[PDB]
């Protein structure tokens, strides 16, 4: 699965 | 790590044609839970930082021309420029933000094909300020030509020179898709004072015979 | 939003460098600032990030030993420090707000890079020389010769003259010093009516010149 702390600027619950 | 592999390494098409860039990731960057691909495409021109084009593999960035489109999922991704424009000459990078470390592809260089354009040639004598220092630099300029292949030959008192000049060519122009070139011939001030005529002889596809620009010291 | 980075640098091998990145146009503490390097002819390599809010950091396993990223919220500035420099560390170093994807907006800002050259050779300011002009359009320019290290920046008429400008990539002379020229095509009427100065900056040598180019 993706690591949300690879780039914290990416919010995976957003278009 | 996730290796990002692009193909082809370079592309050239005429203005208004379609350009396709492939990117393959060594691991899937699709998260099944949200159906999102953690992938982005960047554009970079010489001397400038990259600029974001596409994110989530297929969502265009704001302010980006709509001829730019991203597609693909999992490990296989495509950036499309539907109608290549003059300003689109650049290097393009895919990018993954699925896993640490963040990684980038090796880049695809996109070049424009256009009509032949013969150079406009100029020659510049050494400045009086430089000759004080003990050196003479003579500069020949080739302006806005296509294709990039051009030959510059220096002549001093009409004698062909060799081993005392250096040249460099620009990147492709983002407005007229041409190139320019600068050649510098470097002599001791003493040698420069030993001759009268300084010339650069230019041969290019746009010229049936060489063009010579010269001055007398 | 703008990101403005520190001046170009040269460092001896085994030394350290600290590159600045000043932010503007958004609330500083909301997002993370990354550092990315671009070596000549090699692919962009990510170094690390820092949360401008709480100061938390992550580094790649490349740079974890030798890189430290810090921030000053009061100054709205991020810093990157490399220690134990090697000739392979010669590169452009970028700070960037990579892929800020949120429900409200989606944006991505990069700074202008900071060239650092790791070399044992000496630093040398350049000499700027007029390329003196002499039908409707004429060519003039500047010759920026004998400097180390790269880069040299050049602007014309303090940046309002941009059309028709060609600044060429530098050549490496046999001396180990670089040289480049910048030209621009201008109206020949304006030869005797308007002024043309090339603004040359070589930051490592702290060299600043405004060269008037006359017939």
């Amino acid at each position: 699965n993706p690591d949300p702390n690879a780039n914290p600027n990416v919010d995976p619950n957003a278009n | 790590d996730i290796v990002m592999t692009q193909s082809p390494d370079s592309l050239a098409v005429s203005l208004g044609e379609r350009a396709t860039i492939n990117c393959k990731s060594s691991q899937s960057v699709l998260y099944s839970s949200n159906n999102k691909n953690y992938l982005a495409w960047y554009q970079q021109k010489p001397g400038q930082p990259p600029k974001l084009l596409v994110y989530w593999a297929s969502t265009r960035e704001s302010g980006v021309p709509d001829r730019f489109s991203g597609s693909g999922s999992g490990t296989d991704f495509t950036l499309t420029i539907s109608s290549l424009q003059a300003e689109d000459v650049a290097v393009y990078y895919c990018h993954q933000y699925y896993s640490s470390p963040l990684t980038f592809g090796g880049g695809t260089k996109v070049e424009i094909k256009r009509t032949v354009a013969a150079p406009s040639v100029f020659i510049f004598p050494p400045s009086d300020e430089q000759l004080k220092s003990g050196t003479a630099s003579v500069v020949c300029l080739l302006n806005n030509f296509y294709p990039r292949e051009a030959k510059v030959q220096w002549k001093v008192d009409n004698a062909l020179q060799s081993g005392n000049s250096q040249e460099s060519v620009t990147e492709q122009d983002s407005k007229d898709s041409t190139y320019s070139l600068s050649s510098t011939l470097t002599l001791s001030k003493a040698d420069y004072e030993k001759h009268k005529v300084y010339a650069c002889e230019v041969t290019h596809q746009g010229l049936s015979s060489p063009v010579t620009k010269s001055f007398n010291r | 939003v703008q990101l403005v980075q520190s001046e170009a640098e040269v460092k001896k091998p085994g030394a350290s460098v600290k590159v600045s990145c000043k932010a503007s146009g958004y609330t500083f503490t909301r997002y993370a600032m990354h550092w990315v390097r671009q070596a000549p002819g090699q692919r962009l390599e990510w170094m690390g990030w820092i949360k401008a809010g709480n100061g938390d950091t992550r580094y790649s396993q490349k740079f974890q030993g030798r890189v430290t990223i810090t921030r000053d919220t009061s100054a709205s500035t991020v810093y990157m420090e490399m220690s134990s420099l090697r000739s392979e560390d010669t590169a452009v170093y970028y700070c960037a707000l990579l892929t800020v994807i949120t429900s409200d907006d989606a944006f991505d800002i990069w700074g202008q890079g900071t060239m650092v050259t790791v070399s044992l050779a000496s630093t040398k300011g350049p000499s700027v020389f007029p390329l003196a002009p002499s039908g409707g359009t004429a060519a003039l320019g500047c010759l920026v010769k004998d400097y180390f290290p790269e880069p040299v920046t050049v602007s014309w008429n303090s940046g309002a003259l941009t059309s028709g400008v060609h600044t060429f990539p530098a050549v490496l002379q046999s001396s180990g010093l670089y040289s480049l020229s910048s030209v621009v095509t201008v109206p020949s009427s304006s030869l005797g009516t308007q002024t043309y100065i090339c603004n040359v900056n070589h930051k490592p040598s702290n060299t600043k010149v405004d060269k008037k180019v006359e017939p």
